[PDB]
C-alpha cells in the first residue's frame, strides 16, 4: 500500500512486478511449505534472499536509420498515433508498430522534433542481454549460517554472518567480471566434498564426472569491515572455496545489510534465535512413550 | 529534548509504591513444587513396578511342561498345586491412587485461581472474525505474524532489488503500463512502498471497504473517482479487462441533447428581450395616450 | 497505540459524523472525513483525489441562472409599465368625460 | 490525536513519522516479542530510547 | 487470468484451448485419480510433460 499520495503509481508498479516474480519464479506452494516448517521444527527460519544474473554478450544486427524532418501532415498523424499507442498500450506498440517509427518516436522522446526515418543500412552492435533476473529466496539449513555471537539480539547489529553453499563452476561463470583467481582451484578431479561443516543431502559419495558440473563448498562471508581505514564500517561481501579467495565487493544489493532474514518460532528474551516446541514437550514424550511401551509388554509378554 | 533518563520501565504485577515490579512466578511458588512432587510419584510408582514379568510357581509346571508353556503350545499342570488363573501370576502396571490425581487437580485450581490465566485472521480483516479467535487462536496467531514477518521482510528485499536489476523493458512487459522511475539514493528507506502478504480474508475485506467507499462517495464527487474505485473492485475481483474497459471510460455527448440545451438557451435570451420589447411597447403607448389627453383638454 | 479494534471503531465514528453533519455543513467537511474513512482503509490515492477536489461549475447551468435573474427584472419592468399604460388611459377616459361633460 | 484545535497538523506530521520509524527500522514482531516476554518473565521491561 | 490489461485475449485464447486438451485428449478422471493416489500412496507425484 503507498503510503503518501504520490506514492500510489509506485507501489502499484512494486507490487505488480514482485507478485509476478513471486509466482513466475518461485515456487510459493514449497516455498511457504519449507518456511513454517523450517520455523516450527527447528525454531529459526535463516532464509537468504539473493540474485540470480546470468549476463549474455550476444551481438546482434540493428539497422540505422537516416532522419529527415516530417513536411507531410500524414507522417506528423503516424508519429502521433505511435506516440498515442507507446503510452497506452506498451506491448502493442512493441509487436505493432514498424522499426523506422519506433526509431523516430525513440529519437522524439530523446530531443523532441518530430522526425521520420529511412533505413541506410545495417549495423552489428554487442548486447549485454541478462538472460535471467530473477531473485532467489531458499531456505537455508542452521548448519551453515554462522551469524555473529555479539549481536545482543537485533540481527541489524551483526557485524558478519558465514554462509556455506554447494556451487559449481557453471554457477561462478554465469556471471563474469565478478569472480576472480578461478583457475588456482581443482575443477577436474572428480572428488566428492570432504567439508566436515557442511551438512547438505547430497549423498557422501556423488560427484559429477564432467568439468562445469563438478561440485564444491563455497563459503561466503557477508559482514561489515572498514575499508578506507577512517572508522565508518562499509558493508562487504568475500567468497572462498577451499584455501583461494574468489570475491571480494560491497554489498550490492541496495538496503545495504546482510541478505538473511530469521523468524523465531516461540521467542528467547532479547536473544536473536528462538526456541523451537520440543523444548517444554520434553520428558512429556518420555513418559507417554514408556506408558504405551509397559502397555504392549503387558500385553506381548502374556499368554492368549 | 525531554530531559530525563532514556528508560523505560513497566511492572508486570505491580508492587505498592515501589518501582520494580513482581512477576508471575511469585504465587504460583510450591504449587510447581508440590505438582511436580507428585508426577514425580507416580511415575515412580509406574518404573518401579514389574510390566510383564510372570512368575511362575514353584512346583506347577514340570519340565518340557513350561517348555511347551513358554512356547505357544497347549500344556498341561499339575492341579495339586493350584490353579494357573490366580497362580502363574502376570504382573502388571500398579493402580494410580487417587489421592495423587485429586492434589494434582487441587493444585492447579489453586494456582489459576491466584493468577487468573485458564488454559484454553491476519491483515486488515473484517470484525466478525477479528472477534472470533477463542484461546490459542491468538497463540497460532502470534506464530503466524513472525511468518508473515519474515516475507514481508522478503518481499521488501525482493521489491528493493528489482529496482535496480531489471530493465525498463522487463517491467513495461510484466506490467504493460508505465515505467514509474524510482530514485537510487532513496531505495535504503522504503519510503512510499508498503509491503505485506496478502490471504482472501483480506482480499474480501478490502472489497468490502471498496464497496463501502463507493456507496458513501457515489453522488457527490464526479463519475471518475467512484469509476476508479469499481474498477479496483474488478480488480480484486481477477478481471483485468473489466478494469481497462472502466478507467479509460469518457462518456459520449449527446449531439442532441447538447443542442436542445443551448436552444433552450437561445429561448430564455429572446423570451427576456421579448419581455423589454413589451415593455417598450407599453410606454410608447402611455405616451401615445397622454398626447391624446392634452389634445382633447 | 493503535488497534484492528480501534481502527475499526474510529472508521464508524467517522462514519457517524458523516451521517450527522451531511446535510448542514457544506461539501468540504464532509469530503475531508470521507478522506479520513478512506485513509483508515489504507487507500492513500483516494484520499488525494477526495481532499483536493473542486467541484466544476456548468457554464450552461451558470448561464441559465442569469438569464432567469434578467427574466424576472424584465418581469417587474413589464409589470410597472402596464402600471403606467394604466394611469395613462385612466387620465384619457377623464378627459373625454371632461370633453362629453 | 491532537489536543486542541490548532495542533492537528503537527499530530499528523508526528504520527506519520513515528509510524514509519517503527515499521521500516525497529522490527515490531520483534520488539513486541520480547517487550511482553521481557515484562511477563522476569517482572520489568526497561527499555533504551536512543 | 489475464495479468495486464492487454493480456485478456491471449489468456482466453489460452485458457480455451488448454481446457480442450485437457478434456478431449487427456483422461481427466485417471490423470487425477492417478495424480492423488500417487501422491498420497509414494510421497512424491513426479510427472512427465511431453
Amino acid at each position: 500500500t503507498p503510503v503518501t499520495w504520490e506514492d500510489e503509481q509506485a507501489a502499484r508498479q512494486n507490487e505488480l512486478v514482485l507478485n509476478y516474480q513471486f509466482r513466475t519464479q518461485l515456487n510459493r506452494v514449497k516455498l511457504v511449505d519449507d518456511y513454517v516448517h523450517s520455523v516450527c521444527d527447528d525454531g529459526t527460519g535463516i532464509a537468504r534472499v539473493g540474485w540470480e544474473r546470468k549476463v549474455v554478450k550476444v551481438k546482434q544486427d540493428a539497422p540505422v536509420f537516416q532522419m529527415y524532418p516530417v513536411e507531410t501532415e500524414e507522417q506528423v498523424q503516424i508519429l502521433q498515433q505511435a506516440l498515442d499507442l507507446q503510452a497506452q498500450n506498451p506491448r502493442g506498440y512493441e509487436e505493432q508498430v514498424a522499426d523506422d517509427v519506433k526509431e523516430a518516436v525513440n529519437y522524439f522522446n530523446e530531443t523532441g522534433e518530430a522526425t521520420y526515418a529511412i533505413q541506410t543500412g545495417t549495423t552489428e552492435v554487442e548486447v549485454e542481454k541478462a538472460v535471467v533476473n530473477r531473485p532467489t529466496v531458499e531456505m537455508l539449513d542452521p548448519n551453515n549460517v554462522v551469524i555473529d555471537p555479539s549481536c545482543n539480539g537485533d540481527l541489524d547489529r551483526a557485524l558478519f554472518a558465514v554462509v556455506s553453499f554447494e556451487t559449481c563452476k557453471a554457477d561462478l561463470l554465469k556471471t563474469p567480471d565478478r569472480y576472480h583467481n578461478l583457475d588456482k582451484i581443482d575443477w577436474e578431479s572428480s572428488s566428492p566434498l570432504t567439508d566436515p561443516d557442511h551438512e547438505s543431502k547430497t549423498p557422501g559419495d556423488f560427484q559429477f564426472r564432467d568439468a562445469m558440473r563438478k561440485r564444491v563448498i563455497a563459503y561466503e562471508y557477508w559482514g561489515f569491515w572498514d575499508t578506507n581505514g577512517d572508522g565508518e564500517l562499509k558493508p562487504i561481501v568475500a567468497t572462498w572455496i577451499g584455501t583461494t579467495l574468489i570475491r571480494m565487493e560491497e554489498n550490492p544489493y541496495p538496503d545495504g545489510k546482510l541478505p538473511f532474514v530469521l523468524v523465531p518460532y516461540m521467542p528467547r528474551k532479547r536473544e536473536l534465535y528462538g526456541e523451537a516446541d520440543a523444548e517444554l514437550l520434553g520428558d512429556n514424550q518420555k513418559i507417554l512413550g514408556a506408558t504405551m511401551r509397559g502397555m504392549i509388554d503387558l500385553l506381548g509378554r502374556s499368554a492368549n | 529534548p525531554d530531559g530525563k533518563l532514556p528508560f523505560v520501565l513497566v511492572p508486570y504485577m505491580p508492587r505498592k509504591r515501589e518501582l520494580y515490579g513482581e512477576a508471575d512466578a511469585e504465587l504460583l511458588g510450591d504449587n510447581q513444587k508440590i505438582l511436580g512432587a507428585t508426577m514425580r510419584g507416580m511415575i515412580d510408582l509406574l518404573g518401579r513396578s514389574a510390566n510383564g514379568q510372570r512368575a511362575y510357581p514353584k512346583g506347577m509346571l514340570d519340565t518340557l511342561n513350561r517348555r511347551r508353556f513358554e512356547d505357544g503350545l497347549d500344556y498341561e499342570y499339575n492341579p495339586q498345586t493350584g490353579n494357573p488363573s490366580q497362580a502363574i501370576i502376570e504382573h502388571k502396571f500398579p493402580e494410580l491412587p487417587q489421592s495423587a490425581i485429586v492434589m494434582s487437580q487441587m493444585q492447579n485450581q489453586e494456582a489459576e485461581a491466584l493468577t487468573g490465566v485458564k488454559a484454553f485472521a491476519y491483515g486488515d480483516v473484517a470484525a466478525g472474525i477479528r472477534g472470533a479467535l477463542d484461546a490459542a487462536s491468538k497463540r497460532e496467531m502470534a506464530i503466524l505474524r513472525r511468518l508473515a514477518k519474515g516475507m514481508a521482510d522478503i518481499g521488501t528485499k525482493i521489491c528493493a532489488m528489482n529496482a535496480v536489476f531489471l530493465s525498463e523493458t522487463e517491467v513495461v512487459r510484466i506490467t504493460n503500463e508505465e515505467y514509474v522511475t524510482i530514485n537510487r539514493e532513496d531505495l535504503k528507506g522504503n519510503f512510499d512502498i508498503e509491503v505485506d502478504i496478502n490471504t482472501a480474508e483480506v482480499d474480501n475485506q478490502k472489497s468490502q471497504d471498496l464497496g463501502f467507499m463507493v456507496q458513501t462517495i457515489g453522488n457527490t464527487v464526479d463519475q471518475q473517482v467512484t469509476l476508479k474505485l469499481v474498477a479496483r473492485i474488478a480488480e480484486l475481483k481477477r478481471m483485468p479487462e473489466l478494469a481497462h474497459e472502466l478507467r479509460t471510460w469518457k462518456p459520449e455527448p449527446d449531439p442532441m441533447e447538447e443542442q436542445l440545451k443551448q436552444l433552450a438557451i437561445q429561448k430564455a435570451q429572446l423570451e427576456n428581450q421579448k419581455l423589454q420589447s413589451e415593455i417598450a411597447l407599453n410606454e410608447a403607448k402611455v405616451r401615445a395616450e397622454d398626447a391624446k389627453k392634452d389634445m382633447t383638454n
